[PDB]
């Protein structure tokens, strides 16, 4: 019916009504970070 | 679940509202006739 | 050591700790919130 990997991670699936092998990939994430000189110099800021 | 003409309708392990959206492998309907309120006597893990 | 360490972390995501299933979406989509409270309590304590 479906496939997986190391953890309880459904890494594929067989679709009803079309019988095709669909891969599943996580939607992107990742923590932002804020780089700044001191507020006593400027309020400009860059974001990584 | 809304035709409440029954006497007792108690679901264990499943909330009645969320029954409309689950594809079960199979169901078993087991039926009998018993006198009195022996519904309390027949309880998962209980005695009687 | 480092690799092996976090490997156990991942394997910890497939352990019941006492709930009805190790996967969160099952509990969210099969139980009414007053009992999902209990199940999620167990899972959260374990992973913490
Ligand atoms: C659903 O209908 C299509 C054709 O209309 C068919 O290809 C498909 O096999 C059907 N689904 C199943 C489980 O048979």
């Amino acid at each position: 019916q479906f496939g997986r990997d190391i953890a309880d991670t459904t890494d594929a699936v067989r679709d009803p009504q079309t019988l095709e092998i669909l891969d599943i990939t996580p939607c992107s994430f990742g923590g932002v970070s804020v780089i700044t000189p001191g507020t006593n110099t400027s309020n400009q800021v860059a974001v990584l | 679940y809304n035709s409440a003409s029954f006497s007792t309708f108690k679901c264990y392990g499943v909330s009645p509202t969320k029954l409309n959206d689950l594809c079960f492998t199979n169901v078993y309907a087991d039926s009998f006739v018993i006198r009195g309120d022996e519904v309390r006597q027949i309880a998962p893990g209980q005695t009687g | 050591q480092n690799a092996q360490a976090l490997n156990t972390l991942v394997k910890q995501l497939s352990s019941n700790f006492g709930a009805i299933s190790s996967v969160l979406n099952d509990i969210l989509s099969r139980l009414d919130p007053p009992e999902a409270e209990v199940q999620i309590d167990r899972l959260i304590t374990g992973r913490l």
